[PDB]
């Protein structure tokens, strides 16, 4: 029963890690998606800052 | 010039009410003794001024955590014309509480679908 | 009990055993594609930064300019 | 064929206990790979905030040049 | 103790789902970095360009 | 330098028993008054210690023998994952015997088969530190905003503090300046865990002329409802710290707008406050 | 030091630019010496009491008895004071050598271990006595 019990041991450490990476997943996949909607929210001011330099640029040269 | 303020915004769609919750804010501009002021925040609704909700009083910070929430039970086709009203006010024991700075939202720029969570720099109130 | 029950008993933990190592595998690219996309974010900031001076710089000038 | 059979039992008993000695180090490197993981996201969500004090700046730096051309026009 | 093996082999597939979806979300974060990066290449390039003009329009009118 | 071990090993297989026969000993030092000690061999399997076995005392002598014999009633199999610990106490009749040597003998370097008899020379006894369990935390400071985040990440291998099972641990970070506590914060108390995970962040308002006079210490401490709350461990970074720890401060200072994560060993409190109340 | 005899030789040589502990004149200093270790302090020594100077000229050599296996785990304590009859002794400042030192004092101590059988001389800045009994407590 030795040979049974110590792996029972194992399985219930591997239990314990396993929701533990459950937690770090949960958080994980979160975070990605909150950052991913910034990344959307940057690229949205970017694209509105190329188009502010473009035709600034244009508008600065035209008076050259 | 003040500082900037982070806050959060949704809309619960399963109860009807809209879930307002004051982050926190960052970079204020200190107005009492020690070098720091003691500030908290006044939200409510912009159309109407009933039942304003105001956080609770830090002592002594030029950075605020306040992670408080707030629940404006109001329909979801009155919600449209209806503006956030979220004011940063500085608390003095022996005198009025001065206005530190106020930030409006309108609730027609706003996209609900996805929880929204923004930082935006604080104003100074009109008188 | 029996050789049957030993016999599942041995398979199911095997299955256990290859879940958790595709779970392991996950974690791997996890990792490895979280790297490579932070040294994609540094030149972006890189960029962003080198864009910033440029257009202070201007900002300055016809600022100057104007007047 | 009973010999057989009892070291065949002891045999897979071994082996199911070294699976998951072998689970127990995998779970292990995942943990690490995942706590590393979170710092990297972690790190790159700082610089992701910088990135949009940046832009933010550019925005405003460019509003104002939009003013000063207008008032040169 | 089947009851033990068979619910931790359920969290390992509850996890496992987790996992590969935020794998595929990692994926589109790589995408919108790409894209991200590209952009702002152009923007810094057209930032320098917007600079020299800035610099001969300040050479000019002042 | 105390002396040699003669002793006699072999194995029963018509009744599956270990015999361990104590011969004799030789050249041991002196700890008694006559220029003799009183010694006296305890033997026990090493494995699991029960049912020790122990010798006749002998009176003033430095070269005892014994010539007796003990009998380990252990399966063959069990038996190669078995070692036999041997160590020579003296006696005193008014103290704690003190022990002379010891002696460690594994069954897989063992050969049966033959009768085995040799003299081994014996050593010191060993005596590391108590806790023996870790805290993992990560440190981010931007010197422009003054902003310091430590986020509480896990601990493992902690010390047990409930009775018959694991622990009941939670992180208590202080943060200390000329010997005065200023802010206190703590986390979630994750009940019955061996290894417990947070990962919980924290924030504080730290100025960049100040970042070389303040202390940051994480205690990992034990939760009962009843009574006072007892520590498990605790470290602590920043002014007037060494080893790892200041390696650690020194990385995050190096590193700004960027946190690393780092391990850090659990010391005992008495210390660690004494370090504290330097300066 | 030499390790075979295990013989820690300490000659307190002299002091320079003392803080002034008497009323509009010198002082009148003389050096104590603590050999501790966990905190207690074992032995005390002591030197000739030179009267009114500004730097004391001692010249006076003392022995401890420290075995090889505890060279690491010694602590050697030098205080200057100053002597009225009348009363309490004051301190004027005290510096350690050792266990747990730091600077040029454990510099000292280490070239006193890189060259035995050679006594090696050296200069040390005193300390405050909070200070130095608080680093003492350590450990
Ligand atoms: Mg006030
Ligand atoms: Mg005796
Ligand atoms: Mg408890
Ligand atoms: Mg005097």
């Amino acid at each position: 029963m030795a040979r049974e019990n110590e792996m029972d041991e194992n399985l219930e450490q591997v239990s314990g890690i396993i929701g533990n990476l459950r937690h770090m997943a949960l958080d994980m996949g979160n975070e990605i998606d909150t950052q991913n909607r910034q990344i959307d929210r940057i690229m949205e001011k970017a694209d509105s800052n190329k188009t502010r330099i473009d035709e600034a640029n244009q508008r600065a040269t035209k008076m050259l | 010039k003040l500082g900037k303020l982070q806050y959060s915004l949704d809309y619960d769609f399963q109860n009807n009410q809209l879930l307002v919750g004051i982050i926190q804010a960052a970079e204020l501009p200190a107005l009492d003794m020690g070098g720091t002021s003691d500030p908290y925040v006044k939200v409510f609704l912009l159309p109407d001024k009933k039942k304003k909700f105001e956080t609770k009083v830090h002592r002594k910070t030029l950075n605020p955590v306040f992670n408080e929430q707030f629940t404006f039970k109001v329909p979801y086709s009155e919600l449209g014309g209806k503006t956030l009203v979220m004011a940063v006010y500085d608390f003095d024991r022996f005198s009025k509480h001065d206005i530190i700075g106020e930030f409006k939202v309108p609730m027609n720029t706003v996209d609900f679908g996805h929880v929204t969570e923004e930082w935006r720099d604080l104003q100074s109130a009109e008188k | 009990m029996a050789l049957s029950e030993i016999e599942t008993r041995h398979s199911e933990i095997i299955k256990l055993e290859n879940s958790i190592r595709e779970l392991h595998d996950m974690f791997m690219d996890m990792a490895m594609l979280v790297e490579s996309q932070g040294e994609m974010i540094d030149r972006i900031e890189y960029n962003v930064e080198h864009a910033v001076d440029y257009v202070e710089r201007a900002v300055s000038d016809t600022k100057k300019a104007v007047k | 064929e009973l010999e057989e059979m009892q070291r065949r039992a002891d045999q897979l008993a071994d082996e199911s206990l070294e699976s998951t000695r072998r689970m127990l180090q995998l779970v292990e490197e995942s943990k690490d790979a995942g706590i590393r993981t979170l710092v990297m996201l972690d790190e790159q969500g700082e610089q992701l905030d910088r990135v949009e004090e940046g832009m933010n700046h550019i925005n405003q730096d460019m509003k104002e040049a939009e003013k000063n051309l207008k008032d040169l026009g | 103790s089947n009851r033990r093996l068979q619910q931790t082999q359920a969290q390992v597939d509850e996890v496992v789902d987790i996992m590969r979806v935020n794998v595929d979300k990692v994926l589109e974060r790589d995408q919108k970095l790409s894209e991200l990066d590209d952009r702002a290449d152009a923007l810094q390039a057209g930032a320098s360009q917007f600079e020299t003009s800035a610099a001969k329009l300040k050479r000019k009118y002042w | 330098k105390l002396g040699k071990l003669q002793y006699s090993l072999d194995y029963d297989f018509q009744n599956n028993q270990l015999l361990v026969g104590i011969i004799q000993a030789a050249e041991l030092p002196a700890l008694d008054m006559g220029g003799t000690s009183d010694p006296y061999v305890k033997v026990f399997l090493l494995p699991d210690k029960k049912k020790k076995f122990e010798t006749k005392v002998h009176r003033k002598t430095l070269n005892p023998v014994f010539n007796e014999q003990f009998t380990f009633k252990v399966p063959y199999s069990e038996l190669g994952g078995k070692t036999l610990v041997m160590a020579v106490y003296d006696f005193d009749r008014f103290s704690k015997h003190d022990i002379i040597g010891e002696f460690k003998v594994p069954m897989n370097t063992v050969d049966f088969g033959h009768v085995t008899e040799e003299w081994r020379d014996l050593q010191s006894a060993e005596k590391e530190q108590e806790k023996l369990g870790d805290i993992c935390f990560s440190l981010r400071y931007v010197p422009t905003a003054g902003k310091l985040t430590v986020v509480i990440l896990e601990a493992k291998n902690l010390k047990k503090m409930d009775v018959g099972g694991l622990s009941d641990p939670y992180v208590k970070i202080h943060l200390m300046q000329n010997g005065k506590r200023l802010k206190k914060k703590k986390t979630t108390i994750k009940k019955n865990t061996l290894n417990p995970y947070y990962n919980e962040s924290f924030s504080f308002e730290v100025p960049f002329e100040q970042i070389q006079k303040v202390q940051v210490v994480v205690t990992v401490l034990d939760y009962d409802k009843i009574g006072k709350n007892d520590a498990i461990g605790k470290v602590f970074v920043g002014y007037n710290s060494t080893g790892a720890e200041l390696r650690h401060w020194s990385d995050m200072l190096a590193n700004p707008r960027r946190p690393i994560a780092q391990w850090h060993t659990l010391q005992v409190e008495e210390e660690v406050d004494a370090m504290l109340a330097v300066k």
